[PDB]
């Protein structure tokens, strides 16, 4: 949600773990453009570890 | 073919690529699902 | 295949992407039945000789 | 007794690239038992004269 | 496969879309190595009576 990113030359690479997250909001309700998966199945992202 | 079931519904345009089969959505989900087995034709026009 | 675990794949995978990754692996598996039975037929026929 | 051969599972199989080498070790004993095999008919054609 | 030459999967096709390509050249090599092993060993059961 934050206004200003960074570049493709130099970005900004955060790291997130030790929490619990919701993926229906993200993916399930979706207000975005283009959402892609390649090697993990998009549905089960809130099963899989 | 036996039969054909003509499905008319307007839907908006960030959310027409979810009508395929194996999607989960929105509009996908709790609406309109299609199986793996499904064949069939998606034929789309701009009515706005 | 990507994993040799059939709870790795089906729940790894999609319904559509599953079953390219699954026919692989049965058919991988059925080729090394073919050499076993085969292996223990011409054992069969050196042990009645 | 008849003529003694052994194939080497490097050359018949990949065209001397390095990407086929990599793509082995998924499909891994296949060609070992089956080179294990043919020593074992050839331990056998000795025996024979 | 369209090519039988693994250099001329390489150097043209995507790396997604080269490793359905060799792995069928792959494929096809070993069911010719388990077509030879087969024969000499019944061969060798031959030669052995």
């Amino acid at each position: 949600n934050a206004t200003r990113f960074a570049s493709v030359y130099a970005w900004n690479r955060k790291r997130i773990s030790n929490c619990v997250a919701d993926y229906s909001v993200l993916y399930n309700l979706a207000p975005f453009f283009t959402f892609k998966c390649y090697g993990v199945s998009p549905t089960k992202l809130n099963d899989l570890c | 073919f036996t039969n054909v079931y003509a499905d008319s519904f307007v839907i908006r345009g960030d959310e027409v690529r979810q009508i395929a089969p194996g999607q989960t959505g929105n509009i996908a989900d709790y609406n309109y699902k299609l199986p793996d087995d499904f064949t069939g034709c998606v034929i789309a026009w701009n009515s706005n | 295949a990507i994993s040799s675990v059939l709870n790795d794949i089906f729940s790894r995978l999609d319904p559509p992407e599953a079953e390219v990754q699954i026919d692989r692996l049965i058919t991988g598996r059925l080729q090394s039945l073919q050499t076993y039975v085969t292996q223990q037929l011409i054992r069969a026929a050196e042990i009645r000789a | 007794s008849m003529t003694k051969t052994s194939v080497d599972c490097t050359m018949y199989i990949c065209g001397d690239s390095t990407e086929c080498s990599n793509l082995l070790l998924q499909y891994g004993s296949f060609c070992t038992q089956l080179k294990r095999a043919l020593t074992g008919i050839a331990v056998e054609q000795d025996k024979n004269t």
